[PDB]
This record gives structure tokens, sequence and C-alpha cells, in this order.
């Protein structure tokens, strides 16, 4: 039915400007308001403002008055928002919602329905780097009893989609990957696998890390620590 | 200028029937000219109003008329799991009448339709319908493009898209010279309005009595709009045809939307595929710019010009700022691909609440000088507020700003003298076109013969 | 003998209308000799608050279903500040939806007439055009209690029939309860478009509005389904005839439309119908709260033998001979009239009396004439 | 502006239970309120509008009924699909404001964490740094405390903790504590201890490893 398709992730510098879109289909697009909402890292949705597609009249929240300019393009049924003088506080996920403006029947608009998908904007001064990858083998004296755990550590990389797999997806059970944390403008992450005490080191357990941003694929083999 | 005001011809109908609401000229194969009158409140076979059509021959003394019989019985038909029902009580048959060749189209805009499927229905709504008649051969057919069998839940889920349930097809009608009937539906697409076009021969050849739902293989309907300017615009209040491109193979449609863009009003010129060629906007809000449209060449150069009527226009006076008198706009067609700019002429009424410009009738060359003329009706004009018809002559640069002749109502007050006019047809074989005026409040029609 | 005018009652004029005296002096004993004249002064001053009548027109359609609290909160605050401004206030209200005729109205199933609200889950009231609920009264608690009991109905299209309500509130005087000497204010509340003249042809109605009163004993507009909507000129003419001041209380989505309609109906104002208190409306009403009236004198029970001449003194000291009335006076202002009484001959009756009285006020000056 | 307050910040329930979430307004909103559900994915959907009206396709198990001050959303016969985050939106006066947010949690049989430690790798040692990772896996509930001891000395700076969302299969929780430091500082000490405090056991779980012990 109604679809609201938004643009992809953006990585911008602290002081530059970005422009994100929300293409709408499945409805008139001229009888409905176009609302933009910002959800920060710790939830807490905020209303940024709305734009009238019929006539480009914009109503803003006071907090975001001088930060975002809301425009429209009726030719391609696409709404836009531009953020100016980006800083580290604007890194969040932005949503486009649709609300009713003009009605042909005895009815009234009752809020924002049919939200978008979410566009993540990250503002930071760093460049694309490849990820350093290390193995995580257990202590020699801290032997396992019935369940053993191994890991792959990733650190020192920029924009963070990162695919971490074990044995090319063959070993999928008992695998937990932790979300990356940011330090010194660089991301770090870890992945853990648990297997039986007989599976390892009898077989080969490997971690494969793919980082599309830097186009880097690395395979590492988990080996026990020596004397 | 030369219409005779002393010797009038009077035609009368049944009392309370609104005889004279709509009227037209009709011609037989033999060439004799008669009048077709609609009476949208005539009593039916069960003492319930259904409307009627009367075929009045030409006698100098006037009088009563015979009625062209139609079918006035409600129909219920079982199709698979659905039941189709038509309701003709107070349908307003004869609200609009038109004639082409030997075919009379009389249209009832307030006929109701319903589809019942188990515990659901498509809701009882005024789709409108209308009847095609061949009196000489006694042939009868019907046309209703806005019927359907989609239940109301689907419409609710679609957000009322492509909703033709409240069409009221037959509010306004016109027939092109090729033989194609065009109907305006001011309530189509949820009161936005639409246009339905279909060849008359196809309508007669695609009709089977008993089947209440059928589709004409050659009909074309206008398109639904997403623009808020078109909401509640009543696109189809008035329709007309003309030549506005320079290509003689294609025909152009002129449509009035008197409430377009938040009660501002508009008149749009489109081609046969419902693509816009021009749009004239109103001058004042709520003045019903687009209530009446007319197409005729008054400049005498071969290019059709446009007349628009706004009966509720309020002029700025000295002793009354709001002098609701009415206005008529004249746009002249220029050479080449130039667009219709500012109005060429403005005519304004003098009597308060006179509704000047509520009917414009091209009279043809009334006095045979070389330029076409028009007639404008003020149904509540004149010092006594009875009604008036003003005749405007044509000259080399448009119309004459002063009326050449004024005709006053011969009926009591409240008769709506001038609600419908028809000219440009010679009825008594003297060489000068004549005029017929319908007053439905008195249920009568007056015939003026030009000298 | 010398003609004289001994002042009998000379109570000074009051300062606040909270007994109130508005004419000083109150009683004078005039004594005259044959064919003689004598002059004396009178002072008039307005120290009483001006009457006000307010009538509300409420939209009770489905779109205005959750906005009922907003329009019933305006009426608890609008009836409070006027109780601080004027002590003579009347408040009343009525409601409108639209013409109860197809295609404006659902007519199927036969259970949709009893409630148009049926294909949904809930229920809501049948359709009606315009009904008069509360006549102008000085009880505020009754007004609030009556307003709180109003629920909505449902129709098909977005424009509404709220102008028939305006005309029927304007021209029905004995039913609404308008006062002859008061300031009449008509508040019209809506949130959508409106139907105008010639719009009723889509229902089969072609008869023009006649501007007469069609509200009967059942307090319902009877000709709603018979005659067309009123036009702008007829509405303006009737509002001018009945001396009604029109205010548009509309939501923000439709403010500009009714702002464009106010240029075409002079003397009308537009506010906004918000959630909190509609402060724009209240400020506009208090701005109109400046209502300054006139002072005109009349003579009562004047004997034939006596003749009177008047010299007016309005604001400042601009004396106008041959005038007994002043305009442009503010509530609290004072004016003075010098009246000269001349007797013709000597009447047989020794004692007579007459009265000089401002128009529309109880206070008056009684002059007892004795012929010497 | 109008601030909306959501009473339950976090709610834990079992399948088939009945739960209710409350959202109250600072000012007066008549019936302008809507309820939104955000699934783990980032997709937001409107469940109830006008404070009591279900949307098209929402099961007749979600209900909301109140006006004036308080407002409620109720789920009866709670199912596995509807374990997400919920918000209230007022849209009564501009600017529009949202509720604080309520996240629904599945209650499942509390467990105890499995604690493991991993010494720094050789490649990081050659680079010039050293990272020590302690994994706490498969514990319930989500609240837990961790502590790092360097030769019996508590460390506060230079530690990063990363938690995971609740598992979709066993409904457990996992988290990792990473201590990153310079190679010289790491070589200056011998033993490193990871301590875990969980509500299941009063006695904390302690795992220690010594430098160069193989
Ligand atoms: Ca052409
Ligand atoms: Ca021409
Ligand atoms: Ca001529
Ligand atoms: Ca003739
Ligand atoms: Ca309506
Ligand atoms: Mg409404």
């Amino acid at each position: 039915r109604c679809s609201c398709r938004k643009s992809g992730p953006e990585v911008v510098k602290p002081g530059a400007s970005v422009k994100i879109s929300c293409k709408a289909s499945g409805y008139s697009f001229t009888a409905y308001f176009m609302n933009w909402v910002k959800q920060s890292h710790g939830k807490s949705l905020e209303w940024i403002g709305r734009v009238n597609p019929y006539n480009g009249d914009t109503l803003y929240n006071q907090r975001f008055k001088g930060k975002a300019t809301l425009t429209v393009d009726n030719s391609s049924r696409t709404a836009h928002m531009e953020l100016l003088s980006l800083t580290s506080e604007d890194s969040a996920i932005y949503y486009c919602g649709r609300s009713g403006a003009y009605y042909r029947y005895d009815g009234r608009a009752y809020g924002m329905d049919y939200w978008g998908q979410g566009t993540s904007v990250t503002v930071s001064s760093a460049k694309t780097t490849p990820p350093s990858v290390y193995p995580l083998a257990p202590g020699s004296a801290a032997q396992t009893n019935s369940m053993v755990t191994l890991g792959c550590l990733v650190k020192g990389y920029f924009p963070e989609p990162v695919t971490v797999t074990w044995n090319s997806g063959s070993l999928s059970s008992g695998v937990h990957t932790f979300p990356a944390v940011l330090q010194s403008d660089l991301y770090t992450l870890s992945s853990s696998v648990t297997v039986t005490s007989s599976t390892w080191p009898s077989q080969s357990i490997t971690c494969n890390v793919a980082h599309p941003a830097s186009s880097t694929k690395v395979d590492k083999k988990i080996e026990p620590r020596g004397p | 200028l030369n219409l005779d005001p002393v010797q009038l011809t009077f035609y009368a109908g049944p009392n309370g029937s609104q005889f004279g609401f709509s009227l037209d000229f009709h011609k037989d194969s033999h060439g004799r000219v008669a009048i077709v009158v609609g009476a949208p409140r005539t009593l039916g076979p069960s003492q319930e109003e259904t409307g009627g059509v009367f075929l009045c021959p030409w006698r100098a003394e006037g009088g009563q008329c015979p009625s062209l019989l139609f079918d006035l019985r409600d129909e219920t038909r079982n199709v698979g799991s659905q039941t189709l029902q038509t309701f003709k009580a107070r349908q307003g048959l004869g609200a609009s009448v038109v004639s082409w060749s030997d075919v009379i189209v009389a249209c009832a805009p307030w006929q109701h339709w319903n589809v019942l499927e188990k515990t659901e229905e498509a809701e009882k709504t005024p789709v409108g319908s209308c009847f095609l008649a061949q009196p000489e051969s006694g042939r009868r057919a019907e046309y209703s493009p806005c019927r359907g069998n989609t239940l109301s839940r689907i419409y609710v889920e679609n957000d009322f898209s492509w909703d033709k349930r409240y069409c009221e097809a037959g509010f306004s009608s016109v027939v092109t010279q090729a033989g194609e009937l065009v109907l305006g539906a001011p309530g189509g697409y949820y009161f936005l309005g639409l246009l339905a076009q279909a060849p008359v021969a196809d309508i007669f050849s695609s009709y089977r009595p008993g089947i209440l739902l059928w589709h004409v293989s050659s009909q074309s309907l206008s398109f639904d709009s997403s623009n808020p300017e078109y909401f509640d615009g009543y696109w189809g209040y008035s329709v007309a045809v003309g030549e506005f491109d320079g290509d003689l193979n294609t025909t152009e449609y002129v449509v009035g939307a008197p409430t377009w863009s938040w009660t501002l009003g508009a008149v749009e010129i489109l081609d046969s595929y419902y693509q816009r060629l021009h749009r004239l906007r109103g001058e004042q809000m709520a003045s019903y710019f687009g209530h009446s449209v007319a197409v005729t060449d008054v400049n005498g150069d071969g290019r059709h010009d446009l007349l628009v009527g706004a009966p509720l226009y309020m002029e700025s006076r000295a002793d009354r700022k709001l002098a609701e008198v009415g206005r008529v706009y004249l746009f002249l067609q220029p050479r080449g691909p130039h667009a219709l700019g500012a109005p060429s002429l403005l005519l304004t009424g003098t009597q308060l609440y006179g509704r000047f410009g509520s009917a414009i009738a091209p009279l043809g060359d009334l006095d045979r000088d070389g330029y076409n003329d028009i007639a404008v009706a003020a149904p509540y004009g004149g010092p006594s507020g009875r009604g008036q018809v003003l005749v405007f002559l044509g000259q080399s640069e448009g119309l004459r700003s002063r009326p050449s002749q004024v005709l006053d109502s011969p009926f009591p007050t409240g008769s709506a003298f001038g609600f419908s006019l028809r000219g440009a047809v010679d009825i008594d074989d003297n060489g000068y076109p004549d005029l017929i005026v319908g007053a439905y409040g008195a249920n009568q029609v007056a015939v003026y013969r030009a000298q | 003998p010398v003609s004289e005018a001994r002042v009998l009652e000379d109570r000074p004029l009051s300062d606040k209308g909270s007994q109130v005296t508005q004419v000083s002096p109150q009683r004078i004993a005039l004594r005259l000799r044959p064919d003689d004249s004598k002059n004396f002064s009178i002072q008039v001053r307005q120290v009483e608050d001006y009457p006000v009548d307010i009538y509300y027109l409420m939209d009770l359609s489905y779109s205005m279903k959750d906005d009922l609290w907003s329009i019933q909160n305006l009426g608890t605050k609008l009836a409070t500040q006027m109780r601080k401004l004027t002590s003579n206030l009347r408040i009343g209200f009525g409601a409108f939806v639209d013409k109860p005729v197809s295609p404006y109205m659902y007519i199927s199933p036969p259970e949709a007439l009893e409630n148009p609200c049926y294909d949904m889950k809930t229920t809501c009231l049948p359709m009606f055009g315009y009904k008069h609920v509360l006549t102008l009264t000085d009880q505020v608690t009754r007004f609030n209690e009556e307003v709180k009991k109003q629920s909505v109905s449902r129709n098909r299209d977005a424009p509404e029939g709220g102008f028939d309500a305006i005309m029927q509130a304007t021209v029905c005087d004995e039913k609404i309860g308008w006062r002859n000497d008061a300031s009449h204010l008509l508040v019209f509340t809506t949130d959508a478009k409106t139907h105008i003249a010639l719009d009723g042809r889509l229902a089969g109605i072609v008869q023009p509005n006649d501007g007469q009163c069609h509200v009967g004993s059942d307090n319902h507009y009877s000709a709603s389904t018979t005659m067309d909507y009123p036009s702008l000129g007829l509405m303006t003419e009737k509002l001018s005839q009945k001396n009604i001041n029109l205010i548009f209380a509309v939501t923000e989505n439709v403010v500009n439309l009714y702002q464009n309609y106010s240029e075409l109906i002079p003397g009308t104002t537009v506010g906004v119908l918000s959630m909190d208190s509609s402060n724009v409306l209240q400020l506009i009403v208090d701005a109109y709260g400046k209502i300054r009236s006139k002072v005109e004198l009349e003579v009562r029970d004047l004997p034939e033998e006596l003749s009177l001449s008047f010299n007016a003194t309005c604001l400042n000291n601009e004396v106008i001979p041959g005038l007994k009335s002043c305009m442009g006076l503010k509530i609290g202002d004072t004016v003075s009239f010098s009246i000269e009484a001349k007797v013709r001959g000597c009447p047989q009756e020794k004692e007579k009396s007459f009265t000089i009285k401002p128009v529309g006020f109880k206070d008056s000056l009684i002059v007892q004439v004795t012929f010497d | 502006d109008i601030q909306m307050t959501q009473s339950p910040s976090s709610l834990s329930a079992s399948l088939g239970e009945r739960v209710s979430l409350t959202c109250r307004a600072s000012q007066e909103i008549s019936a302008y309120l809507s309820w939104l559900q955000q699934k783990p994915d980032g997709t937001i959907k409107r469940l109830i509008y006008a404070a009591s009206t279900l949307d098209s396709g929402v099961p007749k198990r979600f209900s909301g009924s109140r006006s004036g001050s308080d407002y409620s959303l109720t789920i009866s016969s709670l199912e596995s699909e509807d374990f997400a985050d919920y918000y209230c939106l007022q849209f009564a006066t501009y600017p529009w404001t949202f509720g604080g947010g309520t996240k629904l949690e599945i209650r499942r049989a509390d467990a105890a964490p499995t604690v493991s430690i991993f010494p720094p790798s050789s490649e990081q040692l050659t680079s010039g740094g050293a990272s020590v990772v302690c994994f706490l896996n498969n514990f319930y509930p989500k609240d837990i405390n961790v502590k790092w001891k360097i030769d019996g000395s508590e460390r506060q700076n230079g530690v990063l903790n990363s938690w995971t969302d609740q598992d979709s299969k066993d409904s457990t929780y996992s988290m990792s504590s990473t201590l990153t430091l310079t190679k010289d500082e790491y070589e200056r000490h011998n033993s490193y201890t990871c301590e875990a405090t969980h509500k299941t056991s009063t006695s904390p779980i302690v795992k220690s490893f010594n430098r160069n012990e193989c």
C-alpha cells in the first residue's frame, strides 16, 4: 500500500552539511503533511518539524529552527531535510512520517501514521581504515570442562557495517557478536563462539570478517596458546 | 434588438412539476422544429415525483404538450450472489435535456443505486442515470457510467480512490457534432467531479433490457486528482464544446468548476483526452465563476470566443459596498498559439440579488449584420425583481457594452424567468433566429420570435 | 415679581453603578410670570454598565468530535470576563451539522438513519440542520451544564451547512432572545469549509433563501431540506438590519479561508480556536468591549402653554445651540443641557408639571411649574 | 509545551499475561493521543489512535481506554510477536511530544552468568597495546555488575562494556568487558581479575589469570 522509502546511511564531517530524502508512493502526497522525527542513541524520539507539499510552508520545533531546512519536490514525490553545521550531537536516526492535511470527508487527522524506515547519520573527523583483527584463545591453565569458548576481536575501523561469521556460516549455533563501541573516533567489536570440548582443537574454527566500507576480507584461525 | 415583446407564445405543464427547468430544440427527419421540455418533479404512476419530458410542437397559440413516455419502475435483479437495485423516486428526470439528430437525451441526476451481497452493500447513493429516446422509431435505451458493485469496505480501505458512487451523471450534458455524448458529474471522485464521454450509437447498440450493470466498449472517463485545489470544486457543473486549437480534427471541451480552489472557481479548456490546454481563474471568492459557460465567435473572425458567468459577483458601489449583482466575462481567442489572457469584456448587473450571468445563450446573428450576439438572463432582475433577459449585440472588437434590448418577465413573482434559455434556431421559417425562455416557478415556457 | 427656578432635589451624580443617580438635579420648582421665560441646567452622565448579548453556534459533526472540549472551554472563560466588564450579560447557544438530505446524509441501511454512525463500531446522534438549544439568559451555570450535554453527528462531505444557522440565529428574534437596546455578538465555531449559495443543487434544492424565520415550536429549522444556502450579500444585509456583530472561531487549518471571507463581509472578525483558552478570541472580544453610547433627551407631559428650547454641551465646552442630544460619549462621561421654558399668557390652572428624561434611563428631572 | 510521562519504563512478562502501560499528560489533551510500537529492526507502527481506536489489522487484543489526564494501553493474552518498545504521541498542540518509552521483556527461570577471560593476543602485543576481554554469557535478568582488578587493585579508567539485546531463542543476556591499555603498563603487572555480581548469587563470580602462565 503506502510506502515511505528513505536514503542510505551518511557519514559527514563535523561542520559540513547533509541532505537526506524520503521518497513516498502509494498515496496522493499532496494532501498529507510530511513530518520528520529524530531518534537519538538513547531512544527519546523528537519532533523536528513538518512541511506542506502543496505549498512549501514549514512549521518547526523551536529547538531545531536554525538546524534543519525542510523542502519538498512534488515532481518526484520526494521530501528532503538538510542539516547545517553538523556537530557530534546530531548523530542519530531520522524518520519521515506522514500526517493528514486536507480531507474530502467528515473527518480529521489523528496523528502521524505510516512512518519511514530510518536513516542513520553519523558525524565524525576520521577516515576509512581497515580493521585490525586478533584471535581470542583461552588461558592454558584455565582449561574447559564441557563447554569451550573462542573469540575474534576487531578494532580500529571506520564506518561500521561489519559482517563477522564463523566457518563461513557453518558454525552458527552458540554465536554471539557484541555491538561495536567507539573510542578515539574508531570502532571496536568482538565475537564469541561456544563449542564442545571435543570439537576444538580437534577441528578448525575460523573467524571471517568482511568490511565493505574498506573492501577488506580477513580470515583468522583460532589456535591454542603455547608455553 | 428585434425580438418581439408583445406577441408571446406560452406553453404550460402540470402544476408543481417545474415545467421549464430545462429546454432544447428538436428536429424530425422531415425538418420540422419542436421544443423539448423537462419537468423534473412530475408525478409518476404511484403519486410520487419522478420527472418527465414533454415534446411540444410549434403552434403560434401555444398550449399543452404531449409527454414522451419512459420507464418509471424500480428494478431488482439477481446476479450470482449479488442483488442490484435501482430507485427512481424523486430522480429528477428532465433536469437536463439535449437533442442530437433524432435522439433526445433526458438525464436524471438523482437516481439511486444499491448492490446487496449477503450482509454487506455498496451503500445507496445518487449515481445518476439517463435515458436516450428515438421518438419516431420508438426506440429506448439508458446510460449510467457510474454504477458499480464494489462494497463500501474496499472504498474505505482504498482511502476513497476512484469513487464514482455520488456521480449525479446528467447534471450537465452536451453532444458533439460527431455524435458523442459528454456528461458532467460534479460529485464524481468524492465530489471532485468528472466527465463521461460515449458515442450515442454505441450506447444504443450496447443496451440490453434487464441487465442493470453493463459497460460500453467506447466510453472514456476523466481521471482522479491528488491536488487539493480540486477538492469540492464541482468539476462538471457546466460543460461545453468548441474549437480552441486550430486543428479541425480534434474537439475541445470547456468545463466550469464554480467552487475550484477554495470557492474561487475556474473554467478549464481540455482536449478529447482530458489534458489541460487553458485555465481561467475567478476574480472574487464565492461568486460562482463557472456557473455558466458559452462558446461562440462574437468578434466575427472565425475563432470561437468564451463567455463565463458569475451570478453572485459583488461589485463595489458608493451606497453599498456589497452589491451582489452578477458578472459576465468575455475572452476573445487570439491568433496563433497565444493563450487567453485578461478578459476582453466585463458586463455587470444593476439590480440587487438579480443573479445576472446565470444563463448565457448564443443567439447567432440575430439581426443579420455579420457578428454573433448573446443573451444574458437575470432571473430576479428588474425593478420589481421578477426577471429579465438582456440582448447584447456583437461588433468588430467584441460585444456592445450596452444591451440592445431588455425583456421583462410576463409571469408573477418567483417564477425564475430566465433560468434556462435557448436560441440560434429558427422555428417559424422567417430567417431570423428565435428565443425560448423557461420559467419553472410558473411551470411555463415563453417563445419570442425575432423580426 | 421675578420668575425663578428653585432647585428642590440636587443629589450629586454617582461615580460607580454599585441608589445610582444619573440625572442632577432631580426635581425643580419653576415659577413664572405671564409671557416670561426662565432657563435652568441639567447634567446627564452614564455610570451604568452596557448590556451585552452573546449567542454561540456550535459545529456538531464528526470532524468536530474531539474539539468539543475546546469550544465548551470557550464559554466558561468568555462568560467570565464579561461578568467583570458588564453586569447585564445574556448568553445562549445552538448547534448545526448540515442539510439532512442525500447526498450529504447516509440513508442505508435502514439502521443508518437512526445513527449515521453504524458501519463503524460506535454510535452517534441522527442528522439535523440547525436546532436552537438555549435562549439568551443571565444564568451561567445553566449555560455550562447545557453545553456539556452536546454530542456530535456524522455526515458525508467536508463542507458544512453553518450559514443557515447564522441566518436563523440572526432573523429569529423572539426565539433566540435578542434585546432591543444591547450589543449583539454572534460567535460561529467551525473547523472545515462551508456550503454557500447555489451549492444545494447537488441535493435537488433550487429555491433561494428568503431570509425569514423558520424555527418552529420544536426548535428546529424546518426549511433546511427545502431552500438553498444563504449568500454573502443577504447575510450581510440581515446582519446590518439586526445589528449583529459576527466573530469567526475557527481552527488553524482554516484560518486563512475565513480571513478571506471577512473582507467580503465588513464588520466581521476572525480569531483562532485553540486548545487552552483561545486567547485570541478573548482578546478580540475584550477589544470590542469598548462600547460607547449616546445621550438623548425627551420631554414628557409638557403642557400646551409651555414651550422649551435646548442648548447642548457635549465633551469639552463646545456649546451647540438648538440641540438636546450628544454623541460619542464614553461610559463615565458627563454632558450638560441648558433648557429654557417660556409660558404663553397666563393659564387658568395654577400648578402644572412636566418631566425631562434621558432616553433609555429611569432617572429623570421633574419640573413643577407655578404661574404667578 | 506538553510533557507526557510513561509510568513503566521497563516491563517483564510471560506469554499469556495481561499487561498495561500508562501515559499521562502535563496539560489537557482531550483525546489526541496515539500508541506506537517499534519492533527490534527500527520499524515503527501505529496501533491505537484517538486514545481508544484500533487500527486496521491490529488484533482485538490491544486496547486503550481513557481520556482527560491518564491514558492506558492494555494487552490481554500476551503473545510472542508483541515484545517491543511502545510510545505515546500527543499531537494536541505544537510542538508534538512523545512519551518516555516502555520496552517489553519476556520473563523466563532466572539463570547465572557464565564467566570467561581471555589473555591479550601476541599480535596486539607486537603492535604496542594489550586488550583483556571478559565474557559474561547466558544470564538472567539483564541487570548485572562487573569489576576489573589489576593485581588486587580496582581499575576504573579504560574499560568498555558492551551488552547485547535479549536472545530470541533462549531469552538470555550476554555482555563483554574489554580493558585496553599500553603494552608496557600491561607487562608491569601479573594477575588480572574479572568479577561479576548478579542477583542470582550473593557471592560474586571471580575469574583471574596471571601473566606468562602457560
Ligand atoms: Ca481543435
Ligand atoms: Ca473570435
Ligand atoms: Ca449581430
Ligand atoms: Ca424566426
Ligand atoms: Ca457536509
Ligand atoms: Mg465537519
